[PDB]
């Protein structure tokens, strides 16, 4: 788990160093943006069921074959649609964990590592999840620097699927 | 290596739910006391050897069989290696002070350190005294009001005393 | 359990040696002046607890801070265990003298005393400083060289067996070196 | 298994057959030496 | 002294000479009056046997000065006499209250029964009595069972029995038994694997895993590796213990694999020139080359030769070598 | 590694003798079935990703507690490491199909596999029920009459079952 | 301890199903072949004194270095124990085949006999040469092709059963390995 | 490692004093054998192949178990494993004889030899005869003054044979 605090510890531990004024501004700058990032995590938490089901329908409007084609990898059934809504809820949960810790720690560990082994095995396309995340990027309805923190960790997830 | 923020995230993911509203303001409490925690480790890194040599000369005056010819920490190749262990645990508690938890502290220092002290034949009750000889000197400068505006920093130095207490238990 | 009568029969059964009388002459030398072992054992087991009386008292006169705060013989409980700690090992020295082997101090005492004294933080330098004091304390009753006491002896050279207790005192500091 | 060749005084005459699979035995015409190392002479 | 076939005896040099010399049985149905050097030897035998060679002074023996006298007519030995000694303050100061519940259970089997319980279903039957019916039926859960009414008839003294094939415990209970017995110069407290503040076999007694049975008093028997489980479900760490399995392509690449057990290294010893490099003697990050000692390795048969060199040119002593 | 020819070498090297004539006519029976061995390993490894993903899919259907959050196979790191070990047994069983004995399957893959799983905490009864899906998806795959001419290969499909039940009893 | 009847229950437990007709078809054919297995194990246990005769007097003619003075079967306690150590391990596999499951062999003896044996000092390659000398001694008896004693059975082919006691005894030898 | 000059300095530091003058002329007896140690090395380092051929000539003769089919040293690498192990028990004794103690003998060869033979199954019975077949083979080989003058060397014949029996008891 990389945080700003568990990264400046690690460069202090590389040099045998007591925590100098170099490593006391890397952890101070997390505190001047933990205000704006924890309101964005609180806002995305409350509007989760609007954003999950709205993005699951915006996938199905762009890619209509996924609701039509038979076989278990598609959203053409009841349980096929339930597992797609589970997956965007897994994706949106790791965005809010990154706004708590201030970096891409929890989606590196719990989401990204080992993801391409799944998407090739179970025949799931990575462009089904760009369209789900590009909905959430410009339909969360945030503004200012609260939107700047949520839009940083959303397109980190787009770049590890692209 | 976890943080205080990453410990409450990792408990949420193993339950599989978002963070509650009672957990965000529990962390919003933790960020507004950040400059108190930045002022604590600025006190115990600006005196990061004046703690240690004054804790060594306190212990060596108290316990005299360390410096005796034939001793455990007698010779000068077992004297800097005594001052190495007195300086890395002041380093690694100060990493655990800035993290908010101590899972950096036990895995990078204290996992089996009393088993390596068993193999060297080191008296481990006196090094636990030396952590306690370092513990009160660390809180005497954390409570020092010079140069900072005055407020209440009560439970943060009881957290800092708990990190030294966790170090001093598992070395005997 | 080994002794010098049976040290050879765990030696000769590597050879399957029916013992003709060549190797037995050391046993006939063991039965020759074993009275000097016997006249030293009664010079030990009657003068036994005054060896340990100045053992830790001889240790603490030159290593003073073990009765200090943070010592090892601080309390009455911390000190009286140490006086039985030294009297056990000198009880187990003189089992080996009348037996004739180094059996009893290894197969009971030093089958695990190195991990004992580092489980408690017993200082190995001070727990051989007393036994080096108890080395030369234990040779003087055999020698009759003592400043204070004379034992009624017969006058010969027991220097083969006056250093045999020191040749048991070396391998008590084998593992706790 | 095959007759071993026309024995000269050669004291080793390689056993034969032997049992439930098996074979091999060095014969010195009756006596079966077979790696006991009779040349055992250290020099002290 | 070390030896397996040295004088045809495998376990007298393992540390069980006096636990196989004596039998400690009493011969009269009541203790006769008049003579006080024949039955006080039985009591100080049991004061080291039941307490595990712990120091009972006379300052606490006279605190317990009733419970041996009622044995001399009125109690039986082994069923009632050490049962009464197990209900004391001196029994509750060492094996009940400085340590957890399982550590109080798993030290009581060495004290009372002379064995090690295997798995957790033997820990299930003993700890179903403490949480329901107190401490006095917890101690007397042992004394009225088939495990106690068969091995000793009621006028012997309870010995050690956790090494024989008639004691049908397990094969792993052998391997725990020399973690618990380190010669005849230890105790519950003077034991490095657990002092009085700790618990002996937390993982290994539960999961029935066997261990390296090290002969005590050997060269470099001052070793025990610590514990951290690995994996991401249990959120553990990596780098503390070598594995107990040795599977894969490096299983049978170098032949048959082995697990070595190094006692410990220091800073003088790494160079091949018999000294210390005079300088700063460290790196910048101020750790050792082996930054914690008592480490272990997994290695195949075709690299046992340079690894046995590389331990022994560097100051490391070897506990044992077990194949995997 | 050992195959069937390497058995009776080492089964007579400690015995000392030569290869007796009553054994090798059973071994020259094995080369009559040498062409019915290599089709059959080609039947397994051509479908080597359709026996894995069709049986992990039928594993999480009947056991939803592994993919639920807080389960063993929850995250994407531990899903990929569940499909890794489901294919590892499919390699070392088919290695034992081509060789003639078990002794590369239970020496490189099954020697401590359940005690790997007791240390990690995976349900060792549940890996056996994924393997027994892969047993039934491969024995019923290796009885097709397309690609080969027909004929009785009933002797050689019991050997393919007999290593799939050897991994079914290794992991519990 | 596991049974084969118990083996389908924990198969049906984490699956959370009932018992169907599908996995039931293995166990109903196990019933009618139960008497054939019952005609097997009675002759394993009734010629067991011969199987522990040829366990240890057969392995000692192919390495006689243990009866040598200094070996690992030299004294008449280790002579007595090697007669005793082999007659328990075929008693356990007689239990193991009636359940059908090898886990009763694993938890009772095959978890940890290897870690004792290098501290008991015995060699393992001598053991597996004595394990495998009971292996072909076993599989003659189940098929009735033994030479010097031929016993009463019925007529058929238990070579599925005769592989199973060969499926046990290699894992007996691999446990010591 | 430490040597014979080092232990009377190891008892001069762990005791803690200066030198006694009885500790100085005890080292005169070390150079009363000091030239007489040096030609004793010539009777064992010039005959390195000569002892280890003449001993293993004898050792399979009265003990034919090693050359049996199913014996220990059977393959030629195992028979070369004997020759690399017969010499090092004499090589580190030859390191111990120039040292005057057994510190480097215990450091690099002996500690880790009983259990290493027991894990491999090579017997502790017959690795002591490889000590004993070279024990009498160097009592004869070093007791002759061919090149050096004649006097008393009745001490050091009870020191190199005071090291073989140390290696004999440290392996059985
Ligand atoms: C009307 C009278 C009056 C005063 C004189 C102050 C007196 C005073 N100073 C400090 C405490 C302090 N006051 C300052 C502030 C400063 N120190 C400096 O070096 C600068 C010149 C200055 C502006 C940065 C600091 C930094 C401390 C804490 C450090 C210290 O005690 O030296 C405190 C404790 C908490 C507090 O700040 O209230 C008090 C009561 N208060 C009063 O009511
Ligand atoms: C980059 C490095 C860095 C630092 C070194 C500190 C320095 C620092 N501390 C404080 C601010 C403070 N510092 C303290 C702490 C203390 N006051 C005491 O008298 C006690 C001795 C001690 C408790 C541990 C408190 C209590 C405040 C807030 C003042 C107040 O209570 O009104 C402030 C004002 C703004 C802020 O709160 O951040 C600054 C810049 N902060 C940093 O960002
Ligand atoms: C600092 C405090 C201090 C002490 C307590 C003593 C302790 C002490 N005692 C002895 C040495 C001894 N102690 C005894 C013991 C006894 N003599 C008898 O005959 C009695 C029966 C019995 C109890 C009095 C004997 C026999 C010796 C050896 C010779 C002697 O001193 O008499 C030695 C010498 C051992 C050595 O050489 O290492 C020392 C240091 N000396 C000290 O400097
Ligand atoms: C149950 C008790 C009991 C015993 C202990 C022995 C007692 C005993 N000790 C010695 C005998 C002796 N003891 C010594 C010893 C010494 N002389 C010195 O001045 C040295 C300081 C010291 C050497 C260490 C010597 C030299 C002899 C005579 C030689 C011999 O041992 O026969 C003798 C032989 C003398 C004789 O024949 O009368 C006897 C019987 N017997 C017993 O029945
Ligand atoms: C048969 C072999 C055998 C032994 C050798 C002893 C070994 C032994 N020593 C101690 C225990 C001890 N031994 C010492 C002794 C010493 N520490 C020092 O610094 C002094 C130099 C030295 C005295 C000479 C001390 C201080 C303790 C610890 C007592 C405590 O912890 O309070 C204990 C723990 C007992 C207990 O506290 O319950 C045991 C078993 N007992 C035996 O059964
Ligand atoms: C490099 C890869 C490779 C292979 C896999 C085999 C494939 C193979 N099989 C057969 C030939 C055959 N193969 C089968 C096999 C089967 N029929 C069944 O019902 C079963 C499903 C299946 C066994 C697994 C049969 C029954 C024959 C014809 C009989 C015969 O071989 O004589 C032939 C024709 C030559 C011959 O008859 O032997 C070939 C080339 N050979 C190869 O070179
Ligand atoms: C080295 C010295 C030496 C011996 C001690 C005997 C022992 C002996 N018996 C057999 C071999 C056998 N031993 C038995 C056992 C018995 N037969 C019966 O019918 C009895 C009831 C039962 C008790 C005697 C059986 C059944 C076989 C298999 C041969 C057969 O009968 O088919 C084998 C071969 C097994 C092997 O090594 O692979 C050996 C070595 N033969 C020797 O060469
Ligand atoms: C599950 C079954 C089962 C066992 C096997 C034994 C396991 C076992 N075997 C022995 C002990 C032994 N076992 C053997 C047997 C052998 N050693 C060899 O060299 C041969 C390869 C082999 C004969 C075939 C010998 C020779 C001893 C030594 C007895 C001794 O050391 O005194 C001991 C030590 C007994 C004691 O110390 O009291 C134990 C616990 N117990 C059991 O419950
Ligand atoms: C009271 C004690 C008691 C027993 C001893 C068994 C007795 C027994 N054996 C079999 C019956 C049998 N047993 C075998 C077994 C064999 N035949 C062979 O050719 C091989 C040598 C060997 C093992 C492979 C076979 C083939 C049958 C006949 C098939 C069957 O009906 O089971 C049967 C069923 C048919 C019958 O009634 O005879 C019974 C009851 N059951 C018992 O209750
Ligand atoms: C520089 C390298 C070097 C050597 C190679 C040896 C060789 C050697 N040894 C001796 C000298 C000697 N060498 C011996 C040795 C022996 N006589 C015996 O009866 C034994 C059988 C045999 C041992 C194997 C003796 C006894 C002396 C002293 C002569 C004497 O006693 O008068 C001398 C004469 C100088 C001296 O006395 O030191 C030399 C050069 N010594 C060295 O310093
Ligand atoms: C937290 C990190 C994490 C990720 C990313 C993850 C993905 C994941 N998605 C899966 C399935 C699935 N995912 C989908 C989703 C979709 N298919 C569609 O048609 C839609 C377009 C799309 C939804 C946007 C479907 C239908 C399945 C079921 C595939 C099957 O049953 O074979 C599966 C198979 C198991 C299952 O859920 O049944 C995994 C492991 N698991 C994880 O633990
Ligand atoms: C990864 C971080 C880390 C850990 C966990 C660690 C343990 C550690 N402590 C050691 C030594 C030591 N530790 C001490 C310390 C003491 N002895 C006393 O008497 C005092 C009570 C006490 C401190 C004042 C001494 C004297 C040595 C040297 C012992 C020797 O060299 O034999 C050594 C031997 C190597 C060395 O010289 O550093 C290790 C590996 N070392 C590390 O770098
Ligand atoms: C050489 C051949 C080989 C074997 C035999 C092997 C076993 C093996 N399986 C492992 C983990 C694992 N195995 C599984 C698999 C499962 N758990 C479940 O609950 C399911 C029932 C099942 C999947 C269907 C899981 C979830 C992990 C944990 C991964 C981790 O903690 O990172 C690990 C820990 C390392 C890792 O893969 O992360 C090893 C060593 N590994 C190998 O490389
Ligand atoms: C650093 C110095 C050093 C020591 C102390 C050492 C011991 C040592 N001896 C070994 C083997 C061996 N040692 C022997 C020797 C014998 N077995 C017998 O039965 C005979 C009585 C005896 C003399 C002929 C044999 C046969 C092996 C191979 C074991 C095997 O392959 O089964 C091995 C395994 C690797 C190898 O084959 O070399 C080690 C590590 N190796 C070293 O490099």
């Amino acid at each position: 788990m990389k945080t700003p605090i568990t990264e400046a510890i690690a460069t202090a531990d590389n040099q045998g160093r007591f925590l100098s004024n170099t490593e006391l501004q890397a952890v101070n700058g997390r505190y001047q943006r933990a205000t704006a990032s924890l309101t964005a995590a609180k806002a995305l938490t409350g509007s989760a069921q609007r954003l999950i089901t709205g993005a699951a329908q915006a996938v199905y409007n762009k890619f209509p074959y996924t609701t039509q084609m038979p076989g278990p990898a598609y959203a053409s059934s009841a349980i096929g649609k339930a597992k797609c809504a589970r997956d965007i809820g897994y994706y949106l949960r790791m965005v809010t964990y990154c706004l708590v810790v201030g970096g891409t720690g929890p989606m590196d560990e719990y989401l990204v590592a080992g993801l391409e082994e799944i998407n090739r095995s179970f025949d799931l396309s990575p462009s089904w999840y760009i369209e789900a995340l590009q909905y959430i990027k410009n339909s969360h309805g945030l503004s200012g620097q609260v939107a700047n923190e949520a839009n940083a960790y959303i397109d980190y997830a787009i770049n590890t699927l692209s | 290596m976890l943080d205080a923020f990453a410990k409450v995230v990792a408990q949420a993911d193993a339950r599989g739910e978002f963070l509650s509203n009672t957990q965000i303001d529990a962390l919003s409490k933790m960020v507004k006391e950040g400059n108190q925690r930045l002022d604590i480790v600025n006190k115990v890194t600006s005196n990061a050897s004046a703690i240690v040599t004054n804790s060594a000369r306190a212990l060596f005056a108290e316990q005299p069989q360390l410096i005796q010819p034939g001793g455990n920490a007698y010779t000068s190749r077992r004297m800097a290696a005594c001052l190495r262990d007195m300086e890395i645990v002041l380093r690694y508690v100060s990493y655990a002070m800035i993290a908010g938890d101590s899972s950096v502290l036990d895995d990078r220092c204290l996992n089996g350190l009393r088993e390596t002290y068993q193999a060297l034949g080191t008296p481990g009750s006196s090094v636990a005294v030396a952590i306690q000889k370092m513990k009160d000197a660390s809180v005497a400068l954390a409570n020092d009001t010079t140069g900072t505006p005055i407020g209440d920093c009560s439970s943060l130095v009881a957290e800092l005393a708990g990190y030294f207490d966790r170090a001093a238990v598992s070395v005997v | 359990m080994l002794d010098a009568f049976s040290r050879v029969v765990v030696n000769s059964d590597a050879k399957a040696a029916y013992v003709g009388g060549s190797d037995l002459q050391a046993l006939k030398s063991f039965i020759a002046d074993g009275n000097k072992r016997l006249d030293a054992v009664n010079s030990i087991v009657s003068n036994a607890s005054c060896m340990v009386s100045d053992a830790v008292s001889g240790m603490i006169c030159e290593n003073p801070g073990l009765i200090s705060p943070g010592g090892n013989c601080y309390t009455n409980r911390r000190m009286a265990a140490c006086l039985r700690d030294g009297e056990i090992i000198l009880r187990y020295v003189s089992y080996a003298l009348l037996a004739g082997d180094a059996s009893v101090l290894e197969d009971r005492c030093l089958n695990g005393l190195k991990e004992t004294y580092i489980a408690l933080g017993v200082p190995t330098n001070s727990s051989i400083r007393a036994v080096s004091i108890m080395k030369a304390q234990a040779v003087a009753f055999i020698t009759n060289t003592a400043t204070e006491r004379k034992m009624s002896f017969a006058a010969g050279d027991c220097t083969s067996l006056a250093s045999e207790v020191a040749s048991y005192f070396d391998r008590v500091g084998a593992a706790i070196s | 298994p095959a007759l071993p060749f026309p024995v000269p005084k050669g004291d080793v005459t390689t056993t034969m057959v032997t049992d439930p699979t098996t074979g091999r035995l060095k014969l010195e015409f009756k006596v079966d030496g077979a790696a006991v190392s009779a040349y055992s002479d250290p020099r002290a | 002294r070390l030896g397996t076939v040295s004088g045809n005896s495998s376990l007298d040099k393992l540390g069980l000479d006096k636990f196989l010399s004596e039998s400690n049985r009493a011969y009269t149905p009541r203790a006769q009056p008049g003579f006080s050097s024949e039955y006080e030897q039985i009591i100080s035998a049991t004061y080291k046997q039941l307490f595990g060679n712990a120091y009972i002074m006379d300052s606490e023996r006279a605190e317990m000065a009733k419970q041996e006298s009622m044995f001399r007519d009125g109690q039986l030995t082994l069923k009632d006499f050490c049962r009464a000694l197990a209900k004391t303050e001196q029994y509750k100061k060492r094996f009940f209250d400085s340590r957890p519940l399982y550590g109080a259970i798993e030290l009581n089997f060495k004290n009372i029964l002379g064995r090690t319980p295997d798995g957790l279903e033997h820990y299930r039957a003993k700890s179903a009595v403490y949480d329901t019916k107190g401490y006095e039926a917890f101690v007397d859960a042992f004394f009225d069972d088939g495990e106690y009414d068969e091995v000793y008839d009621d006028y012997t003294v309870p010995f050690y029995r956790g090494y024989k094939t008639e004691a049908n415990l397990s094969m792993a209970a052998f391997t725990h038994f020399f973690r618990m017995v380190r010669g005849s110069s230890t105790s519950d407290k003077a034991n490095p694997n657990s002092m009085q503040k700790d618990i002996p076999l937390n993982y290994y007694g539960i999961t029935k895993t066997p261990l390296a049975v090290i002969a005590p008093g050997a060269a470099g028997t001052a070793y025990t590796e610590s514990f951290a489980g690995t994996g991401s479900w249990q959120s553990g760490r990596a780098g503390l213990n070598a594995a107990r399995v040795a599977l894969g392509v490096p299983a049978t690449a170098n032949g048959k694999s082995f697990r070595v057990e190094v006692t410990g290294y220091t800073q003088p010893g790494f160079g091949i020139t018999a000294g210390t490099a005079v300088g700063k003697l460290y790196k910048a990050n101020k750790l050792s080359r082996y930054p914690r000692s008592n480490k272990s390795y997994v290695v195949g048969f075709d690299e046992l030769t340079p690894l046995y060199q590389r331990i022994t040119k560097n100051g490391g002593t070897i506990a044992s070598i077990t194949p995997l």
